[PDB]
RNA sequence: CGGGAGGCAGCAGUUAGGAAUCUUCCGCAAUGGGCGCAAGCCUGACGGAGCGACGCCGCUUGGAGGAAGAAGCCCUUCGGGGUGUAAACUCCUGAACCCGGGACGAAACCCCCGACGAGGGGACUGACGGUACCGGGGUAAUAGCGCCGGCCAACUCCGUGCCAGCA
């Protein structure tokens, strides 16, 4: 099916993903629909996240799974939330 | 004024020494700088002990490379590599070499204090060296199967 | 003696060809995938390490004094001129090594409250690796290649005699 998850870039030993959509019979890191967000898991900046929220409920809105290590990310930038 | 050294100088150094000065330049100087403390027996004595204590103390790790060297340096090891002619398919590093011998006798090993470069990758007869200060080279034979 | 077996243009490796192109390495810890309600199982994808100045970038082989100028070698109008502050020699700094300490990458899945939801709290897990990096101590410590007729930046001696050679 249609997915959320975290594409390499950066370099190595330089960690540096994009949260993104995609078919999950893609490779890793090849063609994605769109970019909603990023994310430094060495949190070396005051941005080590952000996410077009309005957007992430769009593709859940019309089916589409996060991975486990995904979803934590749009739950720590409040896209479930409900008041 | 008799005095032993710490940090070695110029016209006298190496620790241990016991050296004469003038009061003066041990008062001023060395005893508060701490580069130097007082000729008592009290330290004189602890300072023999300490050399005693070491020196001897040291030839147990010089008589324990001779402990095991009267037991490998004639022995042989024998290694089944899967190889085929002269050439081989696959090498031969020490993390072989140290294991090997260990579970073909019951003797460890460092793959580190060794003697050895490229992992041969080459079928034949080799004896190379072990470590540290005097030496012993342990005898090998690589072979088929 | 009736019949059977195999298809590395997957990872690594052998051989052949060629001027010429590597490890039969470590791990599922991270991301991503398959099956499973879950725990979890597989993953030579991937994350890493190994080999090669193959390229790009950073770094070193020392810094300050120091002669109206050692020797050696080369030129010489045999007075001298050149290497050259360069060396020796004097202090001062301290790559390597040495001893100690040592990560980030990893917060989810899962467990309790709430409702197995939103929301809150709690625990396990690192291949690279005792490696980067931090602190103490600490030795003056690799240099080579191309060119000097014009185009084109850099001149003198000897050898050689359309030979040997250069292009």
């Amino acid at each position: 099916m249609v997915k959320i998850r975290l594409a390499r870039f950066g370099s190595k030993h330089n960690p540096h993903y994009r949260i993104v959509v995609t078919d999950a019979r893609r490779k890793r890191d090849g063609k994605y629909i769109e970019k909603i967000g990023y994310y430094d898991p060495r949190k070396t900046t005051p941005d080590w996240l952000k996410v077009d929220v309005e957007r992430a409920r769009y593709w859940l809105s019309v089916g589409a799974q996060p991975t486990d290590t995904a979803r934590r990310l749009l739950r720590q930038a409040g896209v479930f939330r409900q008041e | 004024m008799k005095v032993i050294l710490l940090e070695p100088l110029e016209n006298l150094g190496d620790v241990g020494q016991v050296v004469d000065v003038k009061p003066g330049y041990a008062r001023n100087y060395l005893l508060p700088r701490g580069l130097a403390v007082l000729a008592t027996e009290s330290n004189l004595k602890a300072l023999e002990a300490r050399i005693r204590a070491q020196a001897k103390r040291l030839a147990e790790r010089k008589a324990e490379a001779e402990r095991l060297k009267e037991i490998l340096e004639n022995l042989t090891l024998t290694i089944p590599v899967r190889a085929g002619e002269t050439k081989i398919y696959g090498s031969v590093t020490a993390k072989d070499i140290a294991e090997a011998l260990s579970r073909q006798h019951g003797v460890t090993i460092d793959p580190k204090r060794l003697a050895l470069e490229k992992p041969i990758k080459e079928l034949g007869e080799y004896v190379l060296t072990y470590k540290p200060h005097p030496e012993v080279p342990i005898q090998l034979k690589v072979s088929v199967v």
